[PDB]
This record gives structure tokens, sequence and C-alpha cells, in this order.
DNA sequence: CTATGACCATGATTACGAATTGC
DNA sequence: TTAAGCAATTCGTAATCATGGTCATAG
């Protein structure tokens, strides 16, 4: 629809570019310059045009040492490594590497592991002309022929074998969506006749380029176009949408420039005659293939950098492509920038024991960027459900039936079209307010990888990117070790509870980022580690090296200066300028996502030192590891020893203090003072005086003071926090209890912190006790939600889940009889709730799904819930406050609770009428018992109160669904599984129902007939 | 049968006869009829020729726990 | 017909393996 | 060709042991 502005008058011999790039790639390239691999760079200028940029004349390369011969210090040996050998039996060796300008070439470098010296040696250079050759070349130097002369006897190992983008970027310094530069006279633009559909197309030579480091004025964001789409599909009956069967009907398409605050494109592509929509424009067609093809055209013509969605990867993208291939469209799959390329799809895979394992789709894109959010919050959050109405839920406040609203009139379809278009701005929405994008420009700005690698790799390139531009400023080469397998090493200390209740203040005391400093102040490094017998026979062991409680020894840095320390160095003071934008903000929201942005740094920078500990991974060194783990002991225990040995009750202070807990980087200590000003002031002092016993940048601080507390096992504590004393407290710490796992029922972790609200802000047991009771007792008579009984696990990988029988693996591989097609796959989440039966051997055989027990009406296991689900935390919780009198104070305060219960052959009931005052069964109708009689105005005046009861509670919920339906004069359909809403509004129905008809019994008030 | 239960689907998702689900056909049928709006003499002429089916004398989605 | 012995199962408790969170 | 780390609390699930109850046989 709307196009970019037009690039009026460029010339190149006084002119220069300057453009912003977002995606590289590689080619390989005819039209050679009068070598084959030629790169792309795609980018948009300072104003908005589109700028294709192809780079020339560079070749990948590796180095390899040259061995101590005669061979390769001598040229003939050299250019005869260049030539290829003639004999008959060198066809396993000069026939897939043959004839190819690998070359020569003499430099003076070093090896990156361990401490030898500050002495270089002789390294050969050796060039290859293309990147898919340097795999061959590898499977024929090493396990390969070398026999050429006797100039370089098997074997000499290869060095540094990385990606060639990678490469080109660390060559030239260039970064992620970085400033580049075309100086005047340096570049021509009609020099290439145009292959791609950009609007400048610049051919430049590969040393002619100039990157600008982002800082200052070059810290800025370039106008970006964002596209957002959404599809719908008419589906049969049960039957889950089927690319061979089921048309799509309907596309909608939202588009923006990046910084302006609306929108200003919105279109809606039909399949039928519509309605008018004010605000968009409506474009109506009689057949598929005519709208496939205006979907393209427009995406051709508006041409977008950046594409997002929710869910388009698995669900979307490969539908378009399969229904184009069944109805034959031959133009279809074009959608990329380069003119001649068709799109296909590729299945791949990711795991790690950081996010776990998961399987996705692929489809390809040249010179446009994919920002699926799903797979953005599946890897940064940790959610309940991952639906698009349970996230908007979380974070902003919120296919039977699409057949029908289709095959009937045109403002049907205009409503359809108006849900659509909602569907499809929802993601746009979150991309903004959670600062997305802003983030993942920042990231690759730090780490210098692309912005394609933040949504489809891990921690291991940045921390190999950032290691490699640190190696070219000194002249080192990396090595490869590769070795399975090592053994563990043992990891951080706990310190053993005082467990119980407090109720006099203990203040805390950490250290602030403990590992990279502790590599930072000891001089730990690849490149400074010290072999056993290289100290040996030197003696010189003060002040040139240093000795670690694993075992090792480590040079001083009066002699070298690590690599480790000085990345560290960066990521740190990155990290320090993100808090301090974040200390004055005042939006909670915003808070939090600063927070995110600086948590995300934080796990960068420890990532840096799990590195070295991988060994599955590319470059280990557990000999550090090691070191830092003893260093971390040894801190820790000191911190205690100082802390409880200087203030006692000798040294004049007031009460000798005794620490009740340590995990590894935090104290806390009980000073022993009931005035939290008092516990304030001595915790600051003692922070401050116990961090001047180190280098620096190690520091212990304050942070909080709890009051009351309440420890109970190891990683399982509560508390009150203090943050200053006039903020008087600011909320509950709940670590590790049962109210932040996800494992439990919303019902068990309501209680908990219902419980510790009573229990620690109110301080009153006996409202703690009716509260608890008040919850039993609701739930033996039958008058709980079922969204408060609703239970999620996780399906991980299949073996695992084949080596021993789960509930959640029996419901997802049990399907259904309506939908073979719709079912859990491996990493989603499958929520269930356990009905009641008699096959006690196994918890697994009453498992049901929730909108199947809706539909078909299955009983609650109610003692399931009452002694496996609630009773062990509510034991955890309440004893330590008192003996085990309370255990039995709640199992007596059920006791007087749990005798309140309430509930083939089955259908043959006879209707059994019962008196109301005694439940006595007897023959006729009338409500009460003739021995029960006198009091019958008393027994009406009981339960109409709760007639009356029940028809506030049907009013108040009927008329929610139509304020957040939009409309009051058109019905509801929205059977939103994770609404509270939905089936709370069915229940009272049939509350409604049962209790109307039980006053029946009685007469009528009046006659009606008058 | 099969082109008379396409045109009760199309007099069910006439708004101009009101937002009916939550009651009989019959019953919209008389509804519209008694504020006169212009019910038309053919989705009466099969709610007549019939018995108390569940597939003529209801509400396309009687089913559906909305 | 009654008493004693044997078998069989059923229930409860303890010990081990596995999703998530604390660092 | 591709993948930060470990410590666990904790509860569930399975297996083993104990205890009684019921049935059959013998006196
Ligand atoms: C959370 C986390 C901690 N650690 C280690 C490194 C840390 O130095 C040590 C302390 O844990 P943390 O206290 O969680 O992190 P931190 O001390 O480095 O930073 P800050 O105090 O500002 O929050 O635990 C990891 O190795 N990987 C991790 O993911
Ligand atoms: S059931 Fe009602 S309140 Fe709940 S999500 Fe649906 S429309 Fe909204
Ligand atoms: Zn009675």
């Amino acid at each position: 629809r709307w196009l970019r502005p037009t690039p009026p008058a460029l010339d190149p011999q006084t002119e220069p570019l300057i453009f912003q790039q977002l995606e590289i790639d590689h080619y390989v390239g005819p039209a050679q310059p009068v070598s084959v691999p030629v790169l792309r760079a795609f980018g948009v200028t300072d104003e908005g045009f589109s700028v294709c940029c192809h780079i020339h004349g560079f070749a990948p390369y590796f180095y390899t040492p040259a061995p101590p011969g005669f061979g390769p210090e001598h040229m003939g040996d050299l250019q005869r490594e260049l030539n290829l050998a003639i004999s008959r039996d060198s066809r396993g060796g000069r026939e897939l590497t043959g004839p190819a300008v690998l070359a020569v070439e003499l430099c003076s470098r070093e090896s990156m592991f361990g401490y030898h010296g500050h002495g270089p040696s002789p390294f050969l250079r050796i060039t290859v002309a293309l990147p898919r050759l340097v795999a061959p070349a590898r499977r024929l130097l090493e396990q390969g022929i070398r026999v050429a002369g006797l100039g370089t006897p098997s074997f000499a190992p290869y060095e540094a074998n990385v990606d060639f983008e990678i490469r080109f970027m660390v060559d030239t310094d260039i970064v992620g969506c970085n400033w580049l530069e075309l100086p005047a006279g340096k570049y021509a633009l009609r020099l290439k006749e145009k292959a791609t559909q950009c609007q400048l197309e610049a051919d430049v030579l590969w040393s002619d380029v100039v990157s600008h480091p982002p800082e200052g004025p070059w810290q800025r964001i370039a106008p970006l176009r964002v596209l957002s789409f959404d599809i719908e599909c008419a589906g049969r009956k049960g039957i889950f949408p089927e690319p061979e069967r089921d048309p799509v009907i309907q596309i909608c398409s939202l588009g923006l420039r990046w910084g302006e605050p609306e929108p200003f494109l919105r279109l809606a592509l039909t399949l039928r005659p519509c309605a008018p929509i004010l605000g968009a424009k409506v474009q109506s067609y009689e057949k598929e293939e005519d709208l496939l093809q205006a979907w393209s055209t427009f995406i051709r013509i508006m041409d977008p950098d950046v594409i997002t969605g929710y869910n388009i990867q698995n669900f979307d993208l490969p539908y378009l492509i399969s229904r184009a291939q069944t109805l034959k469209v031959q133009t279809f799959p074009f959608l990329g920038r380069v003119a001649g390329l068709c799109s296909n799809i590729r299945d791949s895979s990711f795991q790690s024991k950081q996010t776990g394992r998961r399987d996705t789709k692929v489809v390809s894109m040249v010179g446009r960027v994919q920002m699926d959010m799903l797979q953005v919050l599946l890897r940064e959050y940790k959610l309940r459900s991952y639906t698009l109405n349970a996230v908007s839920f979380h974070f902003l406040g919120e296919h039977s039936i699409i057949t029908d609203l289709q095959n009937g009139n045109d403002q049907t379809r205009r409503r359809l079209a108006v849900y659509c278009l909602k569907d499809a701005y929802l993601p746009l929405r979150l991309l903004e307010r959670l600062m997305v994008l802003v983030n993942a420009v920042e990231m690759a700005r730090v780490t210098g990888v692309p912005l394609s690698y933040l949504l489809s790799r891990g921690q291991q390139v940045k921390v190999v990117s950032q290691l490699l531009r640190q190696a070219m400023h000194e002249g080192l080469l990396m090595p490869v070790v590769k070795s399975e397998g090592g053994e563990d090493y043992t990891g951080a200390t706990v310190i053993e509870p005082l467990k119980g209740y407090y109720d006099v203040p203990i203040a805390t005391l950490d250290f602030s980022s403990l590992y990279p400093s502790i590599m930072m102040a000891h001089n730990l490094c690849y490149t400074t580690l010290l072999r056993p017998g290289t100290a040996q026979k030197l003696g010189l062991t003060e002040d040139q090296f240093i000795r670690t409680p694993t075992g090792d020894e480590f040079v001083k840095t009066s002699v070298r200066k690590g690599l480790l320390p000085q990345i560290l160095e960066n990521l740190l003071s990155a990290r320090k300028r993100a808090k301090a934008e974040l200390a004055k903000e005042t939006d909670p929201l915003r808070r939090q996502v600063l927070d995110g942005r600086q948590l995300a740094l934080k796990v960068s920078a420890n990532s840096v030192y799990g590195f070295t500990g991988a060994q599955v991974g590319k470059l280990p060194c557990l000999e550090i590891s090691q070191s830092v783990t003893g260093f971390g002991r040894q801190m820790i225990e000191k911190t205690k020893q100082l802390v409880e040995s200087k203030y006692t009750v000798e040294n004049g202070y007031s009460t000798s203090a005794k620490v009740v807990y340590g995990d590894t980087d935090s104290v806390m200590c009980r000073f022993g003072v009931s005035s939290v000003a008092e516990a304030m002031a001595l915790g600051r002092e003692a922070a401050d005086w116990v961090s001047g016993h180190f280098p620096s940048p190690i520091r212990l601080e304050f942070e909080k003071v709890y009051f009351p507390y309440l420890l109970i096992s190891k990683k399982r504590y509560a508390g009150l926090l203090f943050s200053s004393r006039p903020d008087a407290h600011d909320r509950m710490d709940c670590k590790g209890l049962e109210a932040v796992r996800r494992d439990n029922c919303p019902l068990v972790a309501n209680l908990v912190t219902a419980s510790l609200r009573r229990l620690l802000i109110d301080r009153d047991p006996e409202g703690a006790v009716a509260h608890a009771q008040d919850v039993i007792s609701d739930l033996l008579c039958n008058r709980i939600d079922i969204s408060q009984l609703v239970i999620t696990k996780e399906l991980t990988r299949a073996a695992s889940d084949y080596a021993g029988k789960q509930a959640h693996v029996e419901l997802a591989e049990r399907m259904r009889k309506r939908d073979p097609g719709s079912a859990p796959s491996l990493g989603d989440r499958v929520p269930y709730v356990i009905i009641s039966a008699a096959k006690g051997v196994a918890a697994y055989m009453k498992s049901e799904d929730p909108l199947f027990v809706l539909e078909h009406s299955l009983p609650i296991d109610t003692q399931y819930y009452l002694e496996q689900q609630l009773a062990k935390p509510l034991l955890r919780i309440f004893e330590p406050i008192l003996g085990e009198g309370r255990a039995e104070a709640v199992l007596l305060r059920g006791d007087h609770t749990r005798c309140k219960t309430v509930l083939g052959l089955l259908a043959f009931a006879k209707r059994r009428n019962c008196c109301i005052g005694c439940r006595t069964v007897l023959s006729h109708q009338g409500a009460v018992c003739e021995f029960c009689q006198p009091r019958e105005s008393e027994l009406y005046q009981k339960e109409v109160s709760h007639l009356n009861a029940l028809e506030e509670r049907f009013s108040r919920l009927w008329t929610q669904c139509q304020r957040c339906q939009g409309s009051l004069h058109e019905d509801v359909i929205c059977t939103s599984r994770d609404c509270p809403i939905f089936y709370m509004r069915k229940k009272v129905r049939k509350d409604l129902e049962d209790q109307e008809q039980l006053l029946r019994r009685f007469g009528p008030p009046g006659p009606e007939a008058w | 049968e099969e082109a008379e239960l396409e045109l009760l689907r199309q007099f069910d998702l006439a708004w101009q006869y009101g937002p009916c689900t939550g009651i009989t056909r019959l019953q919209r049928w008389c509804r519209a009829k008694q504020m006169g709006l212009e019910p038309p003499p053919e989705v009466w002429q099969v709610l007549k020729t019939h018995p108390g089916d569940p597939r003529f004398q209801c509400s396309l989605w009687h089913l559906y726990p909305l």
C-alpha cells in the first residue's frame, strides 16, 4: 500500500552513503571483477530508503603451526604445500581439496592456553577459496595425507576454525545493528544491474567501509518498518485444521514505523463480500487464489523490515505455503528480498539445561527479520500458561463457530474481521510495552553478534565472539580441545540453619557480583594459567604467582593481564549503567522491565564463568572453575567467623550475635536488638567493616532487615521486608515455598499466601485457624471452583517419561475421539484435574482434561485434594510456632469440620423427597415433616436468604461478560479456558435452578391469573 | 431437507429479528411478529410440517456451553 | 460345630528418582 | 553440526514388610 519515499539525487563521486545494517548474508557468485564468495548487507538510511550493499574480495582462512623440519621454513616447500601431488594414490588427498588457493603465509603468533612465556613462534596462515572447503581440508590435513616432500609430517592441529560472517565482523569491527559508511568515490551504484528489489544498490570492495562505534550521536535507531499479521481458517466439527482441506478465509495486517506512537497502516483481506470498518481498508475476493496473490503483492510493495506475530512460525507461514502449493498458484512463495528465490520449510531443534528442549520449523526470508513473540516469552519468562489470553491478562488485563460466522451474512463477517484485527494488534502492543526490541539492539551492540542469533542460539556464540575480539589486540590464537568426558567438581557450601520462627530482627549481608569479581581480582584466565612444571626451576614465588585452595598456581598481574578480566569489566560497567538508569523511574512495570534488562546483563556476566566448566562445549578449563568455588567457600566461612567473633558482650557491645543462616553469597546474622533502627545501624557498620579485608572490587553490603523471620529448611524461608525505617515495610519474601512454584493447585498457593498474611502481618493465629477451617469446609461441601483445582506439568523429552509412568504423560498420549490433530507436543504444559475412582494404586489413572470434565461432568476426589495436596504444606508452616499439639489442633479443626460432607443403576432414581427439617424420606410432596411442622415459618425464613444471595451472584457475573465483550446488544461467545468467568457463570445457573425448585415445595404466595 | 436446514440457519443470524441464542426458534418467530418487524411466511411453514425434532426446533448453538 | 493354622491380601511406611527453583 | 554451571527441597511413586482376617481342614 504506502510506499517508501523516493531516493532523489545521490551521486557517488561526491556523496557518501551512511546507513544502518540489519541482516548480512553469504553468496557464491559469478560476475567477478576483471573471490567467488561475495557478501550481502541490507539496511536503511537515516531517512527511510532501503539499501542493499554487495561486498567483494573476502575469503576464509585459518592457522596451523609450521612443523620443525626443513619444509615450512623453505619457500620451495611452501609453494609445494600449495602444489598438488600428481600421484595416483593421492586421489584421497588432492581431489576434495584439489586446486584451491590455500596459499602459504608466515606469521609470528602464540597459542592461548596456559602461560609459557612472552615469546611468540612461527605459524602458517592458510587461506581457502570457499567457506565450504574448510571441512574437507580438515578431513584431509589431519587424518588425510600430509606426506608431501617431507615438509609437514602428520600431525599439526588446526587453530581458529570459526564461522564466516563472524570472522568478517571480527576482522572489520562491525557489530550487530551498526552504522556503516561508504566514502566518496569508493562505491558504484550502477555497476550492479538490479538483482534484488531495494532502492539503493551499491557494489563496494571490502576494505572501503567505515564502521562507526555506537556511542555519542551514533547511538540512535533508524525508522524501521514493522508488520504484524494473523489468519483465519474454516474447519470441520471436532477436526483441527489441515492444510489440504481447510481454506484460508481472512488475513489481517497492521504496520508501523518505529518511533511513532500509533500505526500507519491497517488492512484486512477477506474472502466473501463484507461490510466497512472505520479506520481500515477492506477488500473482497471471490476465490482464494486472488487472496493469496493480493497478500504477496502487498508484502512485496510495502517491503517491511521486521515481521512479528504470535505463533506465526509453527502455524501461520507453513499453512500459507502448503495451501498455496495445493491450489497451484506459482507466484506465492517468493516473499523475500532477492528477486529469483523461493521459500521453503525446514525443521530445527534446540536444547539446553536452561530452557529445556524445543522443536520448531523455520521458513526462509532473505533480507527480512522474524520475531515470533511466543518464542521470546518462552525463552525469557517462567509463567504458568503461555496462551495469548493468559499473558495478556498477566501483562495488560483482559473454530466451529467461525465456520458459521463465515457461511452467514456480511455483518457476521464484519464481526469476524474486527476480532481478527484485535488479535493481530495485541503482539505489537506487547512488543513496544515490554521493551523487547530496544533490549535486543543493546544486546547485539554489547556482545557483537547479529540480530538473528538472539532468537536461535545460546550463550556460547556471544562469549566466543567477545573473546576473539579481545584476542586480536595482543596476537594470540585459540586452540581446539575436546574431551568426552571429565568428572564433576565440588560446588557451593550451604551453612546449617537454626530452624524455626524468629521475632527479633535478622540483618542480611551479601557480596555483589561474587564470581566475576573473584575472576577479576586474583588474575585468573586461560592465558595466565601456570602449568605445574613451568614454574620450575625458577624460584620466584612472592608477588609473581599465587596459590589456590584446589591447588593451582596463577601468575600475578605484574607479569600478565588476562582476557576474561577485561570482558567481565566491560559487562560489569554496562550493567552498572543500566542500574544507574533504573534508579530514576517511578512507574512499576517500567521499573521491573529495567530490572529485566539488568538481570540479563548479570546473567551474561555469570555465563562467562559457566563457559569454563562446560565439559561438553568448545573450550573447557575446569582448574579455573575449581579455583573459583574454592575461593567462594573460603570467603563465606571467613565472613561467618568474623561477624560472630567481633561483636560480643566482652567487646563493649550489647549482645554476642549468632549467625542463623548462610547460602554461598549471603549471611543472615541475628543481632539481638528488637529496634529496627539499631539493627540497621549495626548492620551497615558490619557490612562496611568486613569489606575491608579483601582486594577490590570485593565488597560486602547491607541489604535488608527481616522482622519477623521464618526458616523452614535449606532454600525454604519467609520474612517481612524493611528497606528504610520511615519507609515502614515493603512486602513479604517467600523464598522457595509453596506460593512461587507451579507444580501445585492455585487453591494451595492462595491458602499459603493468606496464612502467612494473617500470621505475619496481623499476628493472629485464631483467624488463621478459622481461615484454614473455612477453606477445608468449603472444599468438602463442594463449593470450590474448578479453576482452583487445575494442575499443570511440562511434557519434556519422551524417553525419560517412557522410563516411569506419570499422570500428564498419560493424559497427553491418550488422544481424544474428537481431535487427533490437536494434542500436547514436546515442551509445552499439560493441564489436568484428578477425578474420584477406586483405582488407588495409580493417580495416573484418574486424570482428565478440564474441558472434558466440564462438558461430561465427572466428580472430584475431595480426599485426594485434602490429604495429598493441602495437608502437608500446612503441617510444614503451622508447626514451628507451637508444638505437636498444633498438628492435633489443625487435624482437630479438620475434625470438627470433616464431619460435614456433601455429595447403571444411578438412572433409576425414584426422586425420593425428603423433609427439610430432619431428613426423613416419606411419601407425598409436602416439604415439612409431621413432627417438625410447628417450626415452618422459621424453616421458610431459612433458605430464602440463600435464594436471595444466589440471585445477587447471577447478575454480577452475566453482565460482566457484556462489558468484557464490548457490546450490550448481541450474544456472548467466549469459552476462554483461562478466564475464571467461564464455568463460574455456568454453575450458578444450576444452583439457582435447584434452589428455586426447593421453594416451590411451599405453595405460591398468591394467585397469578387475576 | 438439506435445503430447509439452511433457511433456518439464515433466519437465525439475521440481526433485524433479535439477539437470539437463549430461547426456542418459534418463540423468536412470534416475538418478531408481535412487534411485526417482518417475519417471513416460510420459516413458519417448516415449523408446522414437522414434530418436535431438536434439529429444527432449536437455535444453532443449543449445545456449546455459552 | 468349633478351633487352629495357613495363606493371602491389603495397607502403611520408607527410600529413591524426578520438575522446578535458589544460587 | 550444537548445547552456562550445581545444590536441593520435596513430594510422589514403588516396593517391601507387617498385620490382621478369612477360609478350610481336622478333631
Ligand atoms: C543466579 C546465578 C548465580 N551464580 C553464582 C555467581 C554468582 O557470583 C553467585 C551469587 O549469586 P547471585 O547473588 O544470584 O548473583 P550476583 O551476586 O553475582 O549479583 P547480585 O548480587 O548483584 O545480584 O552465584 C551462577 O553462577 N549462575 C547463576 O545463574
Ligand atoms: S467468560 Fe466472560 S468475563 Fe470471562 S473472559 Fe469470557 S467474556 Fe470475559
Ligand atoms: Zn421432619
